[PDB]
């Protein structure tokens, strides 16, 4: 079970309506292969973590306690969930 | 030391390029570059087969434990595995970009190297025949590739004098050997002991060069070879002996501690490109050019 | 020293152990659905596939005269092969599955076979006079035996740690020790492996510790004897149990692989500190490790990967210029202006 | 009264790694807040992990796993090895 | 008291022992002899060990005896 | 057909900086023109520097019998002058870049940054050459065997 | 018997045995295991090596003997992975990188 994609997978009209929620009027075209490269690097910045917590613990299945705790010492706390 | 005259090996329509001897006193095949190679005899000259179909002429031919198993060095880039009950085109191999002057099985026969002159050497499988690795061989074309005694190192020469013995399982070589001399180096060999090499130094001076200090041992005289391509042999029939290839029409066999002109023999035609040995007997040939067209066998 | 990545092999899926010769030339792959893939180093080919069951192949042994396989299944085969073009020349269908065959290094008309449950039993070639090795207790059901090196002894193992040694065919008692595991709890053993010079040897016990030892010293202990290790191995840091050991080309460095994290460890004899830890793809297991006997490069089969692991010469090749040292600065010396021995060269 | 502090070690250690090379007291004081820093670092993310796994021991293990969190990359991928040969070499 | 070992080499020494002396005395007056350090020299009677806590008499050592001996890199 | 039977017939910090990782810049790699090249192990940046042309100061005349020493052993086939003054050696103790070859498509240029010592041959970049490109530096003073994309297939 | 420290058993330079003690006199955690100082105090050891060999490459690269804070802020902030470890914090008598952006110098 190998995966090939989906960096694609994060559409266009997806990045135009989390603008349009930012309070954006007017988008230019490279905005898109730019978005979908520093998405890319924070959720590697958050995994990385993530997978730490879960093989230091023994098991082989990420909870959602460990991605609050992951980002938690990224500095953006998450309230909802633990 | 009174080595006569016993037979002669004509028929050729290009020049003869070497005479290299059966394993056992099997055969001598006419490996000419004539795109000819006639399975002659090393006893009486006894014509066995015909073994023929090439494009270009072949430098130097291969040889086996059976003195059969061939693979063609011929000018025109290629080289097909030879049988001789087969005459068929088994594989090619590819590779190589100018001529290939010289291939060779090892004592093990296991192994094709095959040499060339822009630095694209390849050694080879004999079963497969895989495209493996381009080899820094030297600075310079390729004068000869050869395996020792037991089959772990090659000894190649240069344009310079490099006798580099590199390595088989690695495949980075030893030790760095020179002379005062910028000697375009013809054909260098190993020994049956791998630790006294005979390179090509074009003064009339040739070298039997040592393996870790990289002296020599004692400097001949007497010799002419300067320009033209001369093999390198050595007898233990029975005492110490000294044979060599000419250019003067005649046959260089001499003795080693002696250093000096003790027999030389009349009886060619052309400057000779190509000695042999024979390791229980005193069966010598002597090969020769375009001029001579000839393969003179001799014994004492 | 291995110390790099190096490449790999995707060629045939479902590898499961494989050793060499004396000579380290090619490589029997063993396969889960009977086969023996053999692949060269030198040439980078593989030249004989063997379709030899359909079982999943367990053990294989090499031979001394290069010509003589042995292996068994859970078709339950003692088989033999040929590499010439595929020869099984004799076919035992036995039954308590096996686990390890063993030639004698030079009589080789002789194997050494361990079943499932009872003592390891001395199998031939031709005739099926095999030569009981008497085991006490027998209690244990997993019993693991060898020879040493020279094939001039043959050294046992049980599972309650008692350890003895018989002659190579006639069985002399000669040596007897308990291992001196724990306090109160000793440990079964899981495989003894030798050099190629020397006759020391390494005792993979099962409380995660390698103890180690030569033969000149238990054969000076001998019978009731308390032999003390040359060396105690463990990782107490990651907490690691032990799969496959082995030894070096010269019986120097240690290279026991993990049995959890896809990891080798490596030591060294004399000194007894790690020296490396290698690595590889970190989303597998690993199960038979494969040490080159002349020139320092190991296999690690898992999940039917095959790895190379070199050093690649990263100091230089020195093939050119022992000669032509170098000056930093712009040295300058530019005032400077201007038979022996007889040694047998057909030998 | 005894204070604590790491200057002869940061002698010891530029003096393997250096011949013939001083370093000043604003230097010295430099490095001695630094690895006062590294270690409070280094144990609060190892006393945050034996809290979460319900565990009641910091092990070496916990160590090690706080460096790997901690150190980006390259320079826990040496760290590691060193702190794992350094117990193997304590053990026997 | 005139002890012989018998090493992994046939090494048959001569030392100046006495009844009355410890272990470490006696190998090291082997290091005195030699230059081999203390670490290693494994007296063996009937195949076993001999500690270097214990005196010439903690074992029941008859005198001019011949012991063995097993090389051991304890230097680690 | 036979060859045989035929006879033959800011800046000075940043690159003292360099100076400081001459081991960690490259390995002596290979390239198939002839023999040996250099490759590397890394990613060449733009404006990073590579290699000092040193070695052996010749004078003014000595290279009128370094002429006649090159047809004893064909010892230097590897040449670059300093200048009118001088020239450099890198064939009996000196430099060991004499592996650096020529393809008519070159990487490099050359360029002359002097200390206190006199003029130096420098070599910078001025682009992202990648991991295990040849460097080979234009010559303007036998033909080549690369096999180039608009090859001039010559030395200069 | 004789008393080695805890130090020269594992071949280190840092002590093991004041670590052990900042360890349990912290309240880090109720019980520290055996290794931890250990494997702590190898890993400060590397950090300090790493840090050292580039201020004294630095120090010889300005033609000084010593090593003076400005050596320790070059050393830091020319790296790549301990600016990412000291990405929030000022070293005292430091001063600044030579930084200069593109288009402030006349062409
Ligand atoms: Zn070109």
């Amino acid at each position: 079970k190998v995966l090939r994609d989906n960096i694609q997978g994060i559409t266009k009209p997806a990045i135009r309506r989390l603008a349009r929620r930012g309070g954006v009027k007017r988008i230019s075209g490279l905005i898109y292969e730019e978005t979908r490269g520093v998405l890319k690097v924070f959720l590697e910045n958050v995994i990385r973590d993530a997978v730490t917590y879960t093989e230091h613990a023994k098991r082989k299945t990420v909870t959602a306690m460990d991605v609050v705790y992951a980002l938690k010492r990224q500095g953006r706390t998450l309230y909802g969930f633990g | 030391p009174n080595y006569a005259l016993k037979f002669t090996l004509a028929g050729h329509t290009k020049a003869v390029s070497s005479v290299k001897f059966s394993p056992n006193g099997e055969w001598l095949a006419s490996s000419s570059a004539d795109k000819l190679i006639k399975i002659w005899g090393a006893y009486d000259g006894k014509f066995e087969k015909t073994i023929s179909g090439h494009k270009l002429g072949i430098s130097d031919v291969a040889w086996s434990s059976d003195s059969n198993l061939l693979v063609s060095a011929s000018d025109d880039k290629t080289l097909k595995i030879w049988d001789v009950s087969s005459g068929k085109c088994l594989k090619t191999l590819k590779g190589h970009s100018n001529y290939v002057f010289c291939c060779n099985f090892n004592p093990q026969s296991n192994l094709i190297v095959s040499g060339s002159f822009d630095e694209s050497v390849r050694i080879w499988d004999v079963k497969t025949g895989k495209c493996l690795k381009t080899l820094p061989a030297h600075s310079d074309p390729v004068s000869a590739v050869h395996f020792n005694r037991d089959g772990s190192l090659i000894v190649s020469s240069s344009y310079d004098g490099l006798c580099r013995i590199w390595d088989t399982a690695s495949g980075q070589c030893l030790k760095t050997l020179i002379d005062d001399d910028n000697p375009p180096v013809s054909f260098v060999k190993f020994s049956p002991n791998g630790k006294y090499i005979l390179a090509a130094t074009l003064d009339n001076t040739l070298k039997l060069w040592d393996y870790s200090k990289g002296k020599c041992l004692k400097t001949y005289t007497g010799h002419k070879n300067e320009k033209y391509c001369i093999f390198a042999n050595f007898s233990v029939t029975g005492g110490k002996w000294i044979v060599s290839g000419s250019e003067d029409n005649l046959v260089y066999i001499w003795n080693l501690q002696t250093k000096e002109i003790v027999q030389k023999l009349q009886g060619h035609t052309d400057v000779v490109i190509s000695t042999a040995c024979h390791p229980t007997e005193n069966i010598i040939a002597s090969a020769a050019l375009e001029n001579d067209k000839t393969i003179k066998l001799w014994k004492s | 020293y291995p110390e790099e990545a190096d490449g790999t092999l995707d060629c045939i899926s479902m590898a499961l152990t494989c050793t060499f010769n004396r000579w380290g030339t090619l490589l029997a792959v063993g396969c889960n659905d009977g086969r023996i893939v053999i692949w060269d180093f030198l040439t980078r080919g593989i030249a004989k596939i063997i379709s030899a069951h359909i079982h999943p192949v367990c053990s294989l042994c090499w031979s001394r005269d290069g010509h003589k396989l042995v292996s068994a299944s859970t078709d339950n085969i003692v088989s033999q092969w040929d590499v010439l073009s595929g020869d099984c020349d004799q076919r035992f269908r036995f039954p308590s599955p096996i686990l390890k065959v063993q030639y004698h290094p030079r009589d080789q008309n002789k194997v050494l076979v361990c079943p499932m449950k009872s003592a390891p039993v001395m199998l031939t070639l031709s005739d099926s006079k095999h030569v009981v090795l008497p085991v006490d207790d027998d209690s244990d059901l997993n019993v693991v035996a060898s020879f040493d090196r020279r094939g001039e002894y043959i050294y046992t193992g049980n599972a309650k740690g008692k350890i003895l040694v018989l002659k190579t065919d006639s069985q002399d008692l000669v040596a007897s020790f308990r291992v001196t595991t724990g306090t109160s709890n000793t440990t079964a053993i899981k495989s003894i492996e030798f050099a190629r010079k020397g006759s020391c040897f390494l005792i993979n016990t099962a409380d995660r510790i390698i103890r180690v030892y030569d033969g000149r010293e238990i054969l000076t202990c001998g019978r009731d004897g308390e032999p003390e290790p040359m060396q105690k191995l463990q990782d107490l840091v990651n907490r690691t149990p032990w799969k496959k050991c082995c030894f070096s080309g010269d019986g120097e460095y240690i290279v026991a692989g993990s049995a959890r994290q896809h990891a080798l460890y490596i030591w060294e004899k004399s000194i007894g500190n790690l020296v490396k830890i290698l690595h590889g793809t970190r989303g597998e297991l690993l199960l038979d490790v494969a040490w080159h006997p002349v020139r320092p490069i190991i296999a690690s089969i898992s999940s039917g990967v095959v790895s190379i692991w070199a050093q690649n010469q990263v100091e230089n090749w020195s093939a050119f210029a022992p000669d032509f040292k170098e000056l930093d600065e712009n040295v300058e010396y530019e005032e400077r202006e201007s038979e022996d021995e007889e040694v047998d060269v057909t030998s | 009264t005894r204070k604590e502090s790491y200057a002869i070690y940061v002698y010891k250690v530029l003096k393997q790694v250096h011949p013939d090379t001083g370093i000043s007291s604003k230097a010295m004081s430099i490095m001695n807040s630094f690895v006062n820093d590294v270690f409070e670092r280094i144990a609060g993310e190892a006393s945050r992990l034996a809290h979460y796994n319900k565990r009641s021991t910091i092990t070496s293990r916990e160590i090690q796993t706080a460096v790997r969190l901690l150190l980006p990359g390259e320079l826990a991928k040496h760290a590691v090895s060193e702190g794992t040969k350094a117990v193997t070499c304590y053990t026997s | 008291m005139q002890i012989f070992v018998k090493t992994l080499t046939g090494k048959t020494i001569t030392l100046e022992v006495e009844p009355s002396d410890t272990i470490e005395n006696v190998k090291a007056k082997i290091q005195d002899k030699e230059g081999i350090p203390p670490d290693q020299q494994r007296l063996i009677f009937a195949g076993k060990q001999l500690e270097d806590g214990r005196t010439l008499s903690d074992y029941n050592i008859q005198k001019e005896s011949t012991l063995h001996l097993v090389l051991r890199l304890r230097g680690c | 057909g036979s060859a045989r039977s035929e006879p033959k017939m800011s800046k000075s910090s940043q690159y003292r900086k360099m100076k400081t990782e001459w081991k960690s810049n490259v390995y002596l790699a290979r390239s198939r023109i002839q023999g040996l090249g250099l490759y590397a192990a890394r990613d060449i940046e733009k404006h990073t520097m590579v290699i000092e042309y040193i070695g052996t100061i010749i004078r003014n005349e000595v290279a009128n019998r370094k002429e006649k020493l090159y047809e004893s052993q064909n010892r230097g086939v590897y040449m670059f002058r300093m200048d009118n003054d001088h020239v450099i050696d890198a064939t009996l103790t000196g430099g060991p870049a004499r592996y650096i070859n020529h393809s008519c498509a070159p990487n490099c240029v050359a360029e002359v940054v002097t200390f206190e010592r006199g003029h130096k041959i420098i070599i910078s970049s001025s682009r992202r050459i990648q991991k295990g490109e040849e460097l080979c530096y234009d010559y303007k003073f036998i033909p080549c065997h690369c096999g180039a994309v608009n090859c001039r297939k010559w030395m200069n | 018997a004789k008393a080695k420290t805890r130090s020269s058993r594992a071949g280190l330079q840092f002590p093991v045995g004041r670590v052990h003690r900042l360890l349990r006199k912290g309240n880090y955690a109720e019980r520290v295991g055996a290794g931890a100082p250990v494997y702590l105090a190898a890993v400060l050891e590397y950090l300090t090596a790493e840090i050292l060999e580039l201020a004294g490459n630095a120090a010889r690269d300005n033609k000084k003997t010593r090593i003076i804070p400005r050596h320790l802020q070059l050393a830091v902030r020319n790296d790549e992975e301990l600016n990412k470890l000291l990405g929030r914090v000022t070293i005292a008598q430091g001063g600044v990188l030579p930084n200069i952006q593109s288009v402030l110098l006349p062409k």
